[PDB]
């Protein structure tokens, strides 16, 4: 089970989160820097997020020792996933946060009916709170329950590159991110940035109380900053590459504005119909539950 | 104590996209014989046809 440690599932280190900065590893706050920010003629306004609706999809338990924590890491960050928003495993998980289940959440982040001894959990009451949120995200689909996506990414930006004055006012002045570069590094880090569990840090963000919360949010601000970056990177628009002294840089079009599709179909990873339907719903949960 | 011989490449710019041949070139043109105006019309339609 491992319990629960008090001060995060993230303060274990067992399982923790390196970029690769080519032949050396790193840390996410390490990374950040070698980016700076170019301020262009545009502004957007912190628009309100919309409640989401409760209506998780009902419990089903089809036998397929479903891959929950798998799929979900994949399609934010995978590169060119398929059948992401398919109906079949999430309905599986809903039943998760049920009291009195025998339905455990594998620590590796597969799924399981009954149990097992040879492999070690998350404590039911850990998974049943997780689970309670984003089951949700299974139905995001749907005509009715559908939700935005050309307004929540007024938010990206303000993390990713959003200065301190920025974030304690309203309204950023349109940025535009460039940062050194190896050629492949785009696809590099985002092939990366796949096998962080992101199960844990998730499975305890609705796990962790008033206290262990604010010490949370004021630690892992980075590990945050970091999937959000390589998720706005599909995003945006036009990728133009500088050629200075012996340098090669990258220059990521547009922080804040979702130009609906490309990115760069080869400089980059790119997003698909049915992930701004993904992606969206999921940040919608994260960013209110987050704040 | 006299001089000698050498070449320079042009490295004393640092400026990128002119420049762009080097040293090597150079050489290659000091060692053929110094061709004439209808040569050099010869020489152009042989290598393009």
């Amino acid at each position: 089970m491992l319990q629960q440690p008090t001060g995060g599932y993230t303060t274990l280190e067992q399982f923790a989160f390196t970029i690769r900065n080519d032949g050396t590893n790193a840390t996410p706050t390490q990374f950040l820097q070698l980016l700076s920010y170019e301020a262009t003629e545009n502004e957007l306004v912190k628009k309100t997020i919309p409640t989401p609706e409760t209506h998780l999809p009902s419990a089903r338990n089809v036998p397929g020792n479903v891959y929950i924590e798998d799929a979900i890491t994949q399609a934010l960050f995978g590169i060119s996933a398929q059948n992401v928003n398919a109906h079949g495993y999430f309905s599986r998980l809903s039943a998760l946060a049920l009291p009195n289940t025998s339905a455990r959440l594998g620590l590796d982040g597969v799924i399981y009916n009954s149990e097992t001894i040879n492999i070690p959990f998350y404590d039911p009451a850990a998974v049943a709170n997780f689970a309670a949120t984003y089951a949700k995200l299974g139905n995001a689909s749907t005509p009715r329950y559908r939700a935005d996506m050309i307004d929540i990414y007024a938010h990206v930006g303000l993390e990713l590159a959003g200065t301190d004055a920025e974030r304690a006012a309203g309204v950023m002045p349109v940025k535009r991110a460039k940062f050194d570069s190896w050629e492949g590094s785009l696809i590099s880090l985002s092939r990366d940035v796949v096998n962080w569990k992101i199960l844990a840090f998730l499975i305890d963000l609705c796990s962790l109380e008033g206290e262990a919360l604010r010490a949370f949010k004021t630690r892992n601000r980075d590990v945050f900053r970091m999937m959000l970056f390589i998720m706005s990177t599909a995003v945006a628009a036009n990728v133009v590459n500088r050629k200075v002294t012996k340098r090669v840089d990258r220059v990521l079009e547009y922080i804040g504005v979702n130009s609906m599709r490309t990115a760069g179909r080869t400089a980059t990873i790119t997003y698909d119909l049915s992930r701004h339907e993904f992606a969206a719903k999921f940040l919608q949960l994260t960013f209110t539950r987050w704040n | 104590r006299y001089h000698e011989s050498v070449l320079e490449i042009a490295d004393i710019f640092d400026q990128a996209d002119f420049i762009q041949t080097s040293d090597a070139v150079r050489q290659l043109r000091a060692l053929m014989p110094t061709l004439s105006t209808s040569q050099i019309r010869h020489a152009i339609e042989r290598i393009a046809q």
